[PDB]
RNA sequence: AUGAUGUCAUACUUAUCCUGUCCCUUUU
RNA sequence: AAGUGUAGUAUCUGUUCUUAUCAGUUUAAUAUCUGAU
């Protein structure tokens, strides 16, 4: 397995460990996916927001919760 | 209400010995409750259970009769499908029940 | 490889905010969609200057 | 020391022009780098 | 690479691979060493080991070409043993 | 640990010299009422009379005793010597403690407790 | 020391102003940040020495001779 | 820190321990590096205080006397809810000072 | 002698293994032939050509000199007793400071004055190490900067090849070693991958820095080793540290152990777990298992609480070691188990259970130091056990402890002390049985005039006495320790005093009897009467004793007062210093006991002795006066404020450290509390005097000066204080120069800022850049100190900040960003959105900048604006920069976006605009468009 | 009865390029047998050299006696040889032959 | 011959302006000025 | 007519900083 | 006619590219750098 790719750390650089901290080489797909995931998490967080979003459809709160948790994986599309 | 911000899931074990707080992803803390000499519920330091690329669907407490307590969570892996331009690995990504045991002796959580 | 400035202006909805340095970008379509925002603030004129913005 | 810098040389020239040549302490009180002996030495050596 | 396929060291023996790995190390490393043999043995201790870390360790101990040889000798033998219903390769039955 | 005992003795002496220790508290109040000095770490090939003559430079020795083994040959490194006067014991602890002879240097201490055959340590 | 330092700085500024007046230099100008600037050299100077030292290098008087000849064609 | 930009904060998980600051650094803000307007108390890491590491100064690194607190400028800016602010590194300061 | 092995270090997996095998097969036949029957051994042509480097040629000039030197062996004996221009070359280049003769061999290449010759060019450019090591501080900083910038250019190979010998200099002083270590750290901070081949070469020089007496130097060595390990891979470091396990030199073994511990601390326990497990299972040699046990012990001691989860795994490494045949391996395993236990808080008792039974079994067959190691391990393991088994464990171990109480072994003594500290703290310890059995020997066998002399022995005895007093009782320990109060030994007296102080602080002296109280008083008196070394032991002890006695110390009050008076009449620095210290400490007890006549007499004596020239005595007198003013009231203090204020006024120019601190504290307390006896002209003179106190080399002095200026401002008025502060010409920009701005802010916080604002705005009109930057810094500090009070001054401070935002100078922009940060932090919720936007209009272009100070200020101001101006406007201003083409512009914008996203993670949903959906992507959040 | 700093090798600098090497060997032999004498054949090595005697005592005696000794027009500086610090160019190969020879000669 | 100024100021950079009457420009700022100038203005006007 | 270069001086900012220790190296 | 040290920044003085082209790295693009005529 001649790859020679040992990407762990070099000299204790900045190294953003936060999920969605953002970077310089962030492609448009990355920013869109991070934004969609953050918006889904926020919709799952705010109770009144969940009520206002699910009040549109006749589905129940659990229906919206399942539909939101299911859309977390690959919301935009395979890059 | 951040994605890495615990608060989306909170659980209490049946034995009343511990509590757990988990976010939508990339966060899991386990606080230990203990009775004091004056019956003061003292909150001990938390155990770190960071699981990267693991989205938690829900959390629940396992049944333990004064043994090593366990906490169950319906986890889903997202790191594999994050590098699948073909869109195939997005499918065949099944949620798994992860039961993490809080070893009272080791004082650390483990899968 | 690199799209033409004229092509990016023809494909853009608000090409009045197109720049010459945007043709060699990584996502010119995203840059055009962002620059035509409502309350979007632009970058300053020090992107190409050489006086350190205070000389 | 006595590096004999350029700005120090100009200051010494101005002092010899305005203050004078027979006033080494008056020039050393505005240099704060060398002594009046060193100041007069630089004046008689290079700043003459 | 051949070490890119997922394996499982729990579904195979260890004594059958001990002397083969020992001979491979004595041939590549030349001399007789106990740290390398014990390191290679403890490397396959987990139930779901990783071949990348094993290859990195072999490259650190070996030269890098002998490391590739050791990886390409240990990966397919272990894969064939894990594939065997009894849990061993074709060499364990020959002698 | 084994050779650090001489280091500890030398450090105690140096601290008493540097801390301004007086004559009444000069690491001798504890070893008083008995001049039985315990020497240890000596080599296994040391003779009794040779060690007696060596430690006799600081005065006359009253009663020396080397660690005589059951069948080994009296080669243990430990030894207990009650000298003539306690002043000689203090002088030996001050000068002869940590001296180098026959290769490996040995250590010296003041016990002043009893006549223990098995009390030292390798 | 400190007050002596302020007195020395004031005396140095006075000597520099006297030198600039004796030379009748137009370039030396006092800045709004307590500094000197040479418009002829088009440069800055932190201390009075750097402002008075704009006569050895960057002899822009030759570059001003061009404007002098452009304003008047006759020599 | 503003005085020591080459310092590395611990950023460890928070515990149930209350820390203290050295007498020489009494009152100095742990994060803001100010000298007025404290809001919240400083929480030490679990591994940041175990025996010999117990009772040390957060910023000064020396023996602590007074209990420290986070600066209000750091509390209002959502900065006090960060990891363990223990100065693990010690460099570019008090290195050659012992030689003098 | 042990460190001398470091002098025998030479520079530079299969070939190393064969070399180690050859070393062993060369170290065997030497004693082989020795039993069968040096550095000056024979030399070979290969050895000769290998010893020296290139640049030399062997040349015996004639055919007669070789056979002239061949019989030189016999020519040293028979014929030895018998009948029998202005050139020089130093090393100057342009300055090139003086190179010592020992450094002449190292910097010899620079001695050649040749110039203009590439590889030799780089080698000569690497001669800056000479200026770095030997030279002035500015040249040192310049060489450091050049090495930081020229890392990849000079190449890591030559840098290491030139730095390693300098580290091996036998004449390398402490400062030279510190500079070389700092240079190595700076080089390792930049070079990451290139440090792999030089791993062993750097470790061979860096390891001895860990094994050293200097605590700071050991910390620097540990940090450098950790950085070197984190740079390269754990596998490479493991391969480098592999052959050091079976090294003949035990010092090499200890160095490798410390290195493995540092590598585990950096790369983590489990990363080095299996390597250690393989090292422990090595049946090759006992030295291997010894090195492994030592590595485990060092890793535990360095990691502390990090061994909690892997502890069971560590037990798997340590379980097979307890059965070691060689006593050294068993002792190392016991020490490792004890380290893992004592370093671990109570947890994982089961993980150690496998080691529980044999160790106690070894206690049965314990003989010699092995018994001591087993006792230490049992003491470490006792608290980890539960009460049921702990009862039997302690009952069994106490007999062996009492039997070993008379051990002459100092190591056995320390082990017994640790076992007593661990076991006596157990709930299953019998108090009466303890006092009957362990107390008298602990007082006789443990407490001795020789044990206290040691360093570790002192702390061990203190901890043991504290634990025994807390367990069995305070009265017994007090009765045992009070007899030594008259000890001639100063160190023993200090130890007894510290023990009594710790006992009184922990248990409380209420259990002290009347006879015990009198004995303790006599002991404290004898101790204060005999104090040779200047130490806070006696002072802190007297203070704690007085605080514990309370009203019961009234009968001892007059004796203490008489002793203090006699010591004030005694030698000043020797006696009166401690006298004033005791007075300042017991002021609280003297005021509590209603020592009115005593307080007045003390005040009179203080007013009399205030004229002493000794700074050590004068400072203590000033501190005692401050304590008396703290206990005795202002109007009730017999030395009235009318005499104290003008008398303490000219004392500010004492120039001493403690004197200046005490005078500042006294003046500040008098001006903050009373603020009445000081006249207006008196306050003005005090301010004119305190203006000169800001030039000190301390920070606490500056803080006290600011506080005193604020008190004087609150007392007299704002106008005069602001006028006296406005005259700050700021000769130096450092040495508490901004301190004038801090004082202006303190006065504005104490006084009406309506008065301080326009005066500062007018003083900002001055031309001097120093004055302008000072006005900006003072405005920033004032806004930060005011906070909520700035709801009115926002519109007034807007235009000055907007004008100063024009980047005429970097310091001006830095002060502007700082003022903006303070204002945004202070205007939270007060309704200053318009001023925030007006300030951001000029603060936004400051994002493009390279100044570290300016960049930090701009980042802080952006954070403050996001806090107050809100993240919506922040993202609206930082939106276009995200997908910009450039590298620097994209970097700055990404830093701003990461700062805005670190917080406000919830509010980033709405600010995220609607980006159109591409072909293979649906980014538009259609759910947000759900119209109810 | 001497410091560890003293070693058999000694670096002699501050010499000419065409230094009379026979007289140099004679001067070095005043101490003991010259085990080796390397003359710097390089430009920077031109004017510097190293010597190595078969005994440390004689070398130290000559270092004490020949400290900055007079020359035709100069005085070469003689210092104790520093550590090697550069041996990767060399290697310990072919030592197994010497080991086998030692094991065969004595037989042990 | 300030070739330093010629390279730093952006000189010696060829540019062709078909909107500016098919003209030449020796710099990027020169190109921006030629795209928006009286010559290019008249060209666009005559071109409609 | 802005700039790049870097020995060698100069102003500035970080409320920068003077009792800091071997309390922990006790390996043979 | 007195300041100590730790990191970083700017303004001053001295020097250099009329090299016509091709390819690459790099740059937003230049520039610089690397090889050939």
């Amino acid at each position: 397995m001649t790859d020679r790719y040992t990407i762990h750390s070099q000299l204790e650089h900045l190294q953003s460990k936060y999920i969605g901290t953002g970077h310089a080489d962030t492609t448009k797909w990355e920013w869109l996916v991070n934004q969609h995931r953050d918006s889904y998490c926020s919709y799952m967080g705010h109770f009144d927001l969940l009520n206002y979003f699910a009040i549109a459809e006749n589905e129940s709160k659990a229906r919206v919760r399942f539909n939101l948790m299911e859309k977390m994986l690959q919301p935009c599309g395979p890059p | 209400c951040r994605r890495i911000v615990p608060g989306q899931f909170l659980a209490v074990d049946p034995k009343g010995r511990a509590v757990m707080i988990s976010a939508i992803e990339k966060q899991k803390l386990v606080y230990i409750l203990n009775r004091d000499a004056a019956a003061r519920l003292t909150i001990s330091s938390p155990l770190e259970a960071h699981k990267a690329n693991t989205l938690v669907y829900h959390v629940v407490g396992v049944d333990v009769g004064f043994e090593n307590p366990m906490f169950a969570c319906l986890e889903m892996d997202y790191e594999e499908a994050d590098n699948d331009p073909t869109g195939e690995a997005a499918a065949n990504t099944q949620q798994t029940l992860t039961f993490y045991e809080l070893d009272l002796g080791l004082n650390h959580v483990v899968r | 490889n690199r799209f033409t400035v004229a092509e990016l202006k023809q494909l853009v909805a608000r090409p009045d905010v197109v720049e010459m340095h945007d043709v060699t970008a990584q996502d010119p379509k995203l840059l055009v969609h962002l620059k035509a925002t409502r309350n979007s603030v632009p970058v300053p004129r020090h992107w190409c200057f050489k006086r350190k913005y205070l000389q | 020391g006595g590096v004999w810098r350029n700005t120090e040389d100009e200051i010494l020239k101005a002092a010899v022009m305005k203050y004078g040549k027979n006033q080494w302490s008056r020039i050393a009180s505005l240099l704060h780098r060398k002594s009046a002996k060193q100041c007069k030495a630089r004046w008689y050596e290079w700043l003459d | 690479e051949c070490l890119e396929k997922k394996v499982d060291m729990s579904k195979v023996n260890l004594e059958v691979i001990k002397p083969w790995i020992t001979k491979r190390v004595t041939e590549i490393l030349g001399f007789e060493d106990d740290v390398v043999i014990e390191f290679i043995f403890n490397q396959l201790e987990v139930k779901n080991p990783d071949s990348k870390m094993m290859q990195i360790n072999l490259t650190g101990f070996l030269n890098g070409k002998n490391a590739r040889e050791f990886m390409g000798e240990l990966w397919p033998l272990l894969l064939s043993a894990q594939e065997n219903i009894a849990g061993i390769p074709s060499a364990f039955l020959e002698l | 640990n084994p050779l650090t005992k001489v280091k500890l003795i030398n450090e105690l002496n140096e601290r008493e010299v540097q801390l301004g220790v007086a004559d009444k508290v000069s690491w001798h109040s504890e070893y008083k009422d008995s001049a039985w000095i315990f020497l240890g770490g000596l080599p296994y090939e040391l003779t009794e009379g040779d060690i007696i003559c060596v430690f006799s430079q600081y005065g006359e020795i009253v009663n020396i005793n080397l660690v005589r083994d059951k069948k080994t040959g009296k080669s243990k490194g430990f030894c207990f010597l009650c000298y003539e006067d306690q002043r000689s014991t203090i002088l030996a602890v001050d000068n002869f403690n940590g001296i180098k002879i026959k290769g490996r240097t040995i250590r010296v201490d003041h016990v002043s407790n009893y006549r223990a055959p098995k009390d030292s340590e390798e | 020391s400190s007050e002596s330092n302020r007195d020395r700085r004031e005396r140095l500024r006075q000597l520099a102003l006297e030198t600039i007046d004796i030379n009748k230099d137009p370039y030396f100008m006092k800045n709004h940040l307590g500094s000197y600037e040479c418009k002829l050299c088009l440069t800055l100077h932190n201390n009075e020495g750097s402002y008075l030292a704009h006569t050895q290098g960057k002899k822009h008087q030759t570059n001003l001779a061009r404007r002098a000849a452009k304003e008047a064609k006759e020599a | 820190a503003k005085h020591h930009p080459d310092l590395i904060f611990c950023r460890k998980q928070a515990g149930v321990a209350i820390g203290r600051l050295c007498e020489k650094c009494d009152g100095k803000c742990v994060i803001c590096d100010s000298y007025v307007r404290p809001c919240t108390l400083v929480r030490i890491c679990d591994e940041c205080n175990y025996g010999s590491y117990q009772g040390r100064c957060v910023i000064c690194g020396g023996p602590g006397v007074s209990d420290a607190y986070y600066c209000k400028e750091c509390t209002i800016q959502e900065k006090d809810r960060d990891g363990c602010p223990k100065i693990v590194n010690l460099g570019s300061s008090k290195t050659d000072l012992f030689y003098e | 002698e042990y460190k001398k092995h470091r002098r025998t270090m030479i520079i530079s997996a299969e070939t190393p293994r064969t070399d180690r095998g050859g070393d062993s097969i060369g170290e065997t036949p030497t004693p082989g032939a020795s039993k069968r029957k040096e550095r000056n051994r024979p030399l070979s042509d290969e050895e000769l050509d290998a010893m020296f480097p290139e640049g030399y040629k062997v040349l015996p000039p004639p055919a007669g000199y070789v056979p002239i030197r061949t019989p030189a062996r016999k020519l040293t004996a028979t014929p030895t007793p018998l009948g029998g221009m202005k050139s020089v070359n130093d090393q100057p280049s342009g300055n090139l400071p003086f190179l010592k003769p020992d450094d002449i061999q190292y910097f010899d290449k620079l001695l050649v004055d040749v110039d203009e010759s590439e590889e030799q060019k780089e080698r000569k450019i690497m001669k800056l190490l000479l200026k770095i090591k030997n030279g002035t501080p500015p040249m040192r900083k310049a060489a450091l900067r050049q090495i930081t910038d020229k890392a990849r250019e000079f190449g890591a190979g030559p840098l290491f090849n030139q730095i390693l010998p300098l580290l091996m200099s036998p004449t390398l002083e402490d400062q030279e070693r510190h500079l070389l270590v700092k240079v190595i750290d700076r080089i390792l901070y930049k070079l990451d991958d290139l440090v792999r081949p030089y791993v062993h070469k750097i470790l061979v020089v860096i390891e001895p820095l860990l094994i050293d007496e200097d605590y700071y130097a050991r910390v620097e060595g540990r940090e450098i080793i950790s950085n070197l390990a984190k740079a390269a891979g754990l596998a490479t470091m493991i391969s480098t540290m592999r052959p050091d396990i079976d090294n003949m030199d035990e010092y090499v073994r200890n160095t490798t152990a410390r290195a493995f511990a540092v590598v585990a601390s950096a790369l983590g326990i489990p990363s080095l777990l299996p390597f250690l497990k393989a090292v422990c299972k090595s049946k090759k040699s006992w030295q291997a298992r010894h090195t492994g046990i030592k590595i485990v012990q060092q890793i535990a001691i360095l990691m502390g609480c990090a061994i909690l989860p892997h502890l069971r795994s560590l037990v798997e490494i340590i379980e097979h070691g307890l059965v070691d045949e060689q006593q050294k391996v068993r002792t190392i395993s016991a020490l490792a188990i004890a380290a893992l236990a004592e370093a671990a808080t109570p947890y994982g008792i089961e993980s150690f259970d496998s080691v529980l039974k044999p160790l106690w079994k070894g206690i049965r067959q314990h003989r010699g130091k092995g018994l001591a190691a087993f006792l230490k391990a049992i003491g470490y393991l006792i608290p980890l056990m539960d009460a049921e088994y702990a009862n039997y464990y302690t009952r069994e171990v106490m007999l062996i402890l009492i039997r070993e109480f008379q051990s002459p072994d100092e190591e056995m003594k320390k082990i017994v002390l640790k076992v007593v500290k661990q076991c006596c703290g157990t709930d299953g310890v019998e108090a009466n049985y303890i006092k009957t059995e362990i107390l008298p020997p602990f007082f006789k066998h443990f407490w001795q005039h020789r044990m206290a002399l040691d360093r570790r022995n002192y702390r061990q005895l203190v901890d043991t006495t504290v634990e025994l007093a807390n367990k069995v009782g305070a009265a017994e320990i007090i009765s045992r320790i009070v007899d030594d109060l008259k000890d001639e030994a100063e160190q023993y007296r200090k130890m007894v005093m510290e023990t009594i102080e710790k006992i009184m602080g922990n248990l409380g002296a209420a259990d002290i009897d009347h006879k015990l109280e009198e004995q303790l008083i006599d002991g404290i008196l004898y101790a204060f009467q005999e104090q040779t070394t200047e130490d806070s032991v006696m002072l802190n002890g007297f203070g704690t004793v007085v605080n514990a006695l309370g009203k019961r110390v009234k009968p001892y009050l007059p004796q203490i007062c008489g002793t203090v008076l006699w010591r004030l009449n005694n030698k000043s620095a020797k006696v009166r210093q401690q006298a004033a210290d005791l007075i300042s400490r017991t002021a609280v007890v003297m005021k509590t006991c209603q020592e009115e006549k005593l307080m007045g007499h003390l005040g009179v004596v203080l007013y009399e002795y205030l004229g002493e020239e000794y700074p050590e005595v004068l400072g203590s007198i000033l501190g005692a006066l401050k304590a008396i003013v703290n206990v005795i009231g202002m109007h009730k203090m017999t030395p009235p404020i009318k005499d104290l204020l003008p008398r303490l006024t000219p004392i500010l120019k004492n120039r001493h450290e403690k004197v200046q601190e005490n005078c500042i504290d006294l003046v500040g307390r008098i001006a903050d509390r009373g603020a009445e006896y000081v006249s207006a002209r008196e306050w003005m003179r005090i301010c004119f005097e305190l203006l000169e106190l800001l030039k000190a080399h301390k920070k606490a002095i500056r803080r006290a000066t600011v506080n005193t200026f604020g008190y004087i401002a609150k007392a007299i008025g704002p106008h005069d204080v602001l006028a006296t502060l406005l005259n700050n010409l700021k000769v130096q920009e450092r040495q508490n120069r901004v301190c004038t701005t801090v004082a202006i802010a303190i006065v504005a916080e104490t006084c009406s800022p309506f008065t301080v604002l326009p005066a500062l705005m007018n003083e900002y009109r001055v031309p001097e850049l120093n004055v302008q930057n000072g006005v900006l810094k003072s405005l920033s500090f004032l806004f930060e100190y005011i906070g909520e009070m700035g709801k009115d001054y926002i519109y007034a401070v807007t235009p000055l900040l907007e004008d100063a935002l024009m980047d005429r100078d970097l310091v001006h922009r830095q002060t502007a960003s700082a003022v903006v940060q303070h204002m945004s932090l202070g205007v939270y919720g007060f309704g200053c959105e318009d001023s925030l936007n007006h300030l951001l209009n000029y603060v936004w272009p400051n994002v493009f900048e390279t100044s570290p100070h300016v960049i930090q200020a701009v980042m802080g101001a952006l954070e403050g604006l996001r806090v107050a101006i809100g993240p919506c406007r922040m993202l609206q201003y930082c939106l276009q920069g995200l997908f910009h083409p450039a590298r620097k512009v994209r970097d700055v914008y990404w830093k701003i976006y990461n700062s805005i996203y670190i917080g406000s993670q919830d509010a980033l949903i709405a600010h995220y605009p609607r980006i159109y959906n591409d072909d293979k992507n649906t980014y538009i959040r259609y759910e947000l468009d759900y119209i109810l | 009865r001497l410091p560890p700093e003293v070693n058999r090798i000694l670096y002699i600098r501050n010499l000419p390029y065409k230094i009379t090497a026979e007289e140099m060997y004679d001067i070095f032999g005043k101490y003991g047998p010259i085990r080796q004498i390397r003359v710097g054949n390089t430009p920077e090595t031109r004017g510097t050299a190293y010597v190595v005697y078969e005994d440390i005592f004689d070398a130290k005696n000559a270092c004490d006696h020949l400290s900055g000794f007079n020359v035709c027009n100069r005085y070469l500086v003689v210092l104790y040889y520093n550590a090697n610090r550069a041996f990767q160019k060399m290697d310990t190969k072919k030592k197994e032959e010497q080991l086998k020879l030692l094991k065969e000669k004595y037989g042990i | 011959i300030p070739y330093w100024l010629y390279k730093l100021h952006g000189l010696n950079i060829n540019y062709n302006c078909e909107i500016c009457g098919n003209y030449t420009y020796r710099g990027p700022k020169a190109f921006q000025r030629h795209f928006a100038e009286w010559r290019h203005a008249h060209g666009m006007r005559c071109l409609g």
